């Protein structure tokens, strides 16, 4: 049961860590994409990155 | 002008987001449990603080109308909200009461909805961010001291977007008033997305550890908590 | 591997207001800077096309956003802030900005999204009235908070001898007015400004550009773009029961799996196109090329 | 007292805020004083 737990823990944090900032203006890069030009953009997909 | 034990009610949907059968964590301005409530069997003016809680239960309809402003004059603006017995109307004009009001002037937006208003009836009033918000909920409840120890979430009424300044508002004509203070909450929605339970984190340090482990039981054991 | 998308929708609401950029823009007398004129816009279509038959800008500057992308996105709500500024002012209109109008006039927040619009003015504020008597505040205790407005005439006490509401020595008159001449050269002239802020995410969108909405297509891998929500995957029938006041759904993972259709008023569930990865099984190179 | 001296039209702080200044401790201060031109004054500033 540990080790179940564990695996499915750690794949819930890495899914967790998709909503992260990370400094950036959003967490969704389709947002990103559709509301900055790129040389805008590149900053805040680097971040997420 | 008593107190009373607030228990478990004074719980609102705190976004338009939809989970079903899930403990979710939020952070947001909230009635703490078992808090002291004041009481009256009435109307002063009373401050507005972050937020307010209200609830009624006459059966009358004596109470019709809230008020909510800085000065309550003509020198700042004056939220007002009146109830009658076929509509609720809205206005942010710039009002001189005396006692409906003396003088109104300077009107800058209005609304009419639904009325508001044993069944008692709970609201939820905030003022964040040149937003109104309205939280509303209607219940049965039996004969009693008031504010029954069932649990009920009280769902979004409206929304204003009136950016005015609020410190203090008033009740127009038994009821219990509270605030509302920063607090992180653990609401269980069920398999249809109802908020069926909550724990307030901050409580006592069973509901510390139950937020901390993101469940509403906890088996055996010694938990580290915050610092 | 992916499956990739066969059609792209759009699902906008029936709203057909035009937003009223042109009371906002085409007004006789814009306020002065200590007193900008702030108004809300909100249930209309932000056509921002129509801006650029307003006026021959110099200045369009977005912050958060790129100007070229406004007519397909989806705002809850707008903020106009309009005012008549000089020329050489209208760089301190912008985040981070410090000087006499960026401080004691109007201030702008750091994580300020939205857009700012400076154009001529010298052909209709060079005349009298309030036109020439454009007025701002020179003097403050201290800055200004973001988005806050200040019209009090007090008088600043520079010294520590109290001035009894009388303007004197160490005791000025903040509220300073515009000179604001035809002959004056470029570094002199009036500009009218006006700066946009939109609020994003949230609550639900009803400001939109003008984008048309198509039909609504299901069991097909395809583009979806609900009130501004943009994704890619499969629209099905739900069984999901959305309270009236909710618009969309999320998972554990808090990923959106549910959505509620701004015109049918039904609850699309959203499952993600297939993928996974491919395997190329063989003997060796060796033996056969099969695979 | 330095805002009784002029209503300066830049005060610009590098590593520093102005509204900081009163609170603050300083080993030593170099003070640079001279006339310019004022399209000029925006070169005075570290990497121009
Ligand atoms: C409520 O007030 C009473 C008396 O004013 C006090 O004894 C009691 O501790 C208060 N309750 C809380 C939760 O503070
Ligand atoms: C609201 O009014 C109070 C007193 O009436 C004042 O202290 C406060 O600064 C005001 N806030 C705003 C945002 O106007
Ligand atoms: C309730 O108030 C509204 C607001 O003016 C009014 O239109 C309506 O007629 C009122 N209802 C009754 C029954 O008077
Ligand atoms: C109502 O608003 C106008 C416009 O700002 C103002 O001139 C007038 O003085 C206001 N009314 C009162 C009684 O102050
Ligand atoms: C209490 O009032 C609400 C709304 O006014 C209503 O929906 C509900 O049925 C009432 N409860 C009873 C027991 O009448
Ligand atoms: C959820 O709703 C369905 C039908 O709407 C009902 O059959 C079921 O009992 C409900 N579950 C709970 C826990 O209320
Ligand atoms: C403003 O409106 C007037 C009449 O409505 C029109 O004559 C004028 O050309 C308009 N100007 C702009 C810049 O839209
Ligand atoms: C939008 O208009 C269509 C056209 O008939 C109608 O079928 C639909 O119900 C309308 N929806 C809303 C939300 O107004
Ligand atoms: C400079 O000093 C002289 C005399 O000491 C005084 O008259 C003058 O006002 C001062 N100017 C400033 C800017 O301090």
């Amino acid at each position: 049961q540990d080790v179940v737990n564990h695996n499915a823990q750690a794949l819930n944090t890495l899914v967790k860590q998709l909503s992260s900032k990370f400094g950036a203006i959003s967490s969704v890069l389709n947002d990103i994409l559709s509301r900055l030009d790129p040389p805008e953009a590149e900053v805040q997909i680097d971040r997420l990155i | 002008q008593s107190y009373t034990n607030s228990f478990t009610r004074g719980v609102y949907y705190p976004d338009k987001v939809f989970r079903s059968s899930v403990l979710h964590s939020t952070q947001d301005l909230f009635l703490p449990f078992f808090s002291n409530v004041t009481w009256f069997h009435a109307n002063p003016v009373l401050p507005f603080n972050d937020g307010v809680y209200f609830a009624s239960t006459e059966k009358f309809n004596i109470i019709r109308g809230w008020i909510f402003g800085t000065t309550l004059d003509s020198k700042t603006q004056s939220l007002l909200i009146v109830n009658n017995a076929t509509n609720a109307v809205i206005k942010v004009c710039e009002f001189q009461f005396k006692n409906v009001y003396s003088s109104a002037n300077n009107c800058t937006f209005e609304y009419v909805s639904q009325p508001f208003l044993k069944n008692l009836s709970e609201f939820v009033f905030k003022n964040i961010d040149g937003y109104f918000k309205i939280y509303s909920k209607h219940t049965p409840i039996n004969l009693g001291r008031g504010l029954p120890q069932g649990f009920s979430a009280l769902e979004p009424l409206v929304d204003l977007p009136i950016g005015i300044n609020i410190t203090r508002f008033q009740t127009l004509l038994a009821y219990y008033v509270g605030y509302l203070q920063p607090r992180t909450f653990l609401l269980k929605y069920n398999e249809n997305g109802t908020i069926t339970d909550a724990v307030d984190c901050a409580l006592d340090p069973l509901s510390e550890t139950k937020c901390t482990l993101k469940s509403f039981t906890v088996e055996k054991g010694i938990y580290q908590t915050s610092n | 591997f992916r499956v990739q998308p066969t059609e792209s929708i759009v699902r906008f609401p029936n709203i057909t207001n035009l937003c009223p950029f042109d009371e906002v823009f085409n007004a006789t007398r814009f306020a002065s800077v200590y007193a900008w004129n702030r108004k809300r816009i909100s249930n209309c279509v932000a056509d921002y096309s129509v801006l650029y038959n307003f006026a021959p800008f110099f200045a369009f500057k977005c912050y958060g956003v790129s100007p070229t992308k406004l007519n397909d996105l989806c705002f809850t709500n707008v903020y106009a802030d309009s005012f008549v500024i000089r020329g050489n002012e209208v760089s301190q209109i912008a985040p981070g900005q410090t000087g006499t109008i960026a401080d004691y006039n109007y201030k702008l927040p750091d994580d300020f999204t939205g857009c700012v619009i400076a154009w001529n003015s010298n052909k209709l504020d060079s005349n009298g009235g309030g036109n020439y008597n454009y007025m701002y505040r020179l003097f403050r205790k201290s800055k200004l908070k973001p988005f806050e407005r200040d019209i009090s005439t007090e008088i600043y006490q520079a010294g520590n001898t109290p001035c009894k509401g009388v303007a004197g020595f160490n005791c000025y008159f903040p509220l300073q007015s515009y000179g604001f001449r035809p002959t004056y050269g470029v570094g002199h002239q009036p500009y009218r400004v006006v700066v946009l802020s939109f609020e994003l995410l949230h609550a639900p969108a009803t400001v939109c550009g003008p984008k048309k909405s198509t039909n609504l297509v299901k069991n097909k891998c395809v583009n979806f773009n609900f009130n501004g929500l943009t994704g890619t995957g499969v629209l099905t029938e739900s069984n999901k029961k959305f309270l009236p006041f909710q618009q969309f759904g999320r998972d554990i993972a808090d990923t959106t799996d549910a959505v509620r259709d701004p015109q049918t008023l039904e609850i699309l569930d959203i499952t993600p196109c297939s993928f996974g990865g491919v395997s190329v099984i063989t003997p060796g190179t060796n033996t056969s090329n099969q695979v």
